[PDB]
């Protein structure tokens, strides 16, 4: 019936003067846009469709070609920053804003779904999208008073499309905007579906990547302990955006970091510097090297919890990117840390990985570890030890590679290498 | 120091 | 990012 038209057809139809016509055409249009192999997008561009599409938008005595003209533009509009172009030229936006109060729940889902790929494309459409007032409209479909009563579907594309509302930096979303959405985001992020969950994560380290304001907003909501409790899910699409989420929140104040260890975070690093997944032990990674260039005490909870083995594990044995944000977890503790804490790291067998890796090419990991060697040496003067680990040192190989490291291309790396030779092994 | 991104 | 529906 309206199954492989031509787009020369879907013209035609669409140019009569005849609704059931129109909407006959448009259906076609709408399955040639779906079909999974190269849709005609710009076919159907420059058949000059889109401002017929957006007319149809507001045909409501035929709610059957509101929506195949709503589908239809959703899907050119999930394509390049340019077709997506194309439909917001036409007059999109404030076309699907007025159909999120349609009295069908197909069309009113299809216009959310369909300005969450406006708003997905960067920060001016997002921006654009929320100056012609779509934030009241989609926060007004989830005032109820309990999110289980909406279809399941439903919720899930409001969820994505408001957190498109909360992507993207230079600029961020505009502050006024992102108070007005989180209170409906912290009630999604409790929610139990893993879909909604997973995206709601996304949305708050969205907010999260930025200026420690920014940060404070979304802490302020009391979203820590459970970012914490999603930190342990089963589900690695919950994991991943919750980790990037805390790991945001402790690129901030060190009041804003020790929320994340008041609600308990540390205890799930155990299983995150050993999981399996390499963009997560990374990023567990990264979030430790922040915690560590905390406060003398915070670091005491890092030891209190045991994580100091563990990252003598990930320095042993890592993904290199890993490895290189061990070092600067590492360098970032022996800055701030107490005598006592930087002796324990040595205890723990930092320095023979912490050797191993001044073997890399990276320039940049080697002068991170050149310097955590400085402050443990530092700190083995007040104890008057530096003879102890400078054996420590030369027995696993490490005063060998400091010694070729004086021959070193880079200025800094030859510089200080040599540093600790007259130094500590003269 | 603290390393955002 | 962007979804396609169907």
């Amino acid at each position: 019936g309206t199954v492989n038209w031509s787009v020369e057809d879907i013209v035609k139809g669409i140019n009569s003067n005849n609704l059931e016509s129109q909407l006959q055409a448009t259906q076609a249009a709408r399955k040639l846009l779906s079909r999974e192999k190269q849709p005609p997008i710009d076919n159907i561009i420059r058949a000059g469709l889109i401002p017929k599409f957006v007319s149809f938008l507001g045909k409501t005595d035929c709610s059957p070609i509101q929506f195949e003209s709503a589908w239809a533009l959703t899907n050119i509009a999930s394509g390049t920053s340019e077709q997506t172009k194309a439909v917001v030229d036409g007059g999109a936006i404030p076309a699907f804003i007025s159909l999120l109060a349609s009295p069908h729940a197909h069309i009113s889902e299809q216009a959310v779904w369909a300005l969450g790929n406006i708003a997905g494309d960067g920060s001016a459409f997002r921006d654009l999208v929320i100056k012609h007032g779509a934030i009241d409209p989609l926060l007004a479909l989830l005032a109820v008073p309990d999110l289980s009563t909406l279809a399941c579907g439903y919720l899930r594309n409001l969820t994505w499309t408001l957190s498109n509302l909360c992507r993207n930096k230079n600029p961020a979303p505009p502050l006024d905007a992102v108070e007005q959405i989180l209170p409906t985001l912290v009630r999604l992020l409790h929610h139990n579906d893993p879909e909604v969950l997973a995206d709601s994560c996304w949305a708050i380290s969205y907010l999260t990547d930025g200026p420690n304001e920014r940060i404070e907003m979304v802490v302020k909501k009391g979203v820590v302990p459970q970012l914490v409790k999603l930190l342990g899910a089963t589900e690695l699409p919950i994991v991943t955006p919750a980790l990037r989420a805390i790991g945001n929140i402790v690129t901030g104040t060190d009041e804003q970091t020790q929320k994340v260890i008041d609600a308990g975070a540390l205890a799930v690093f155990p299983s995150l510097l050993t999981n399996p997944k390499t963009n997560i032990q990374k990023e567990a990674t990264w979030t430790m090297s922040n915690i560590t260039a905390g406060r003398q005490d915070q670091i005491q909870q890092v030891v209190n919890h045991g994580l100091v083995p563990f990252l003598v594990g990930v320095l042993s044995k890592a993904d290199f990117k890993t490895q290189k944000e061990a070092a600067w977890a590492i360098t970032n503790y022996t800055s701030g840390g107490t005598v006592e804490q930087i002796v324990y790291l040595v205890h723990c067998g930092i320095i023979e990985p912490l050797m191993n890796l001044l073997s890399a090419k990276d320039t940049k990991i080697i002068q991170v570890i050149l310097d955590a060697i400085s402050n443990i040496f530092q700190a083995a003067e007040k104890l008057g030890e530096t003879e102890k680990l400078s054996i420590m040192i030369e027995e696993c190989g490490g005063l060998d590679k400091i010694e070729a490291l004086q021959r070193h291309e880079n200025e800094s790396v030859y510089k200080a290498s040599l540093n600790l030779i007259e130094k500590y092994f003269s | 120091c603290k390393r955002k991104i | 990012k962007k979804l396609a529906r169907e």
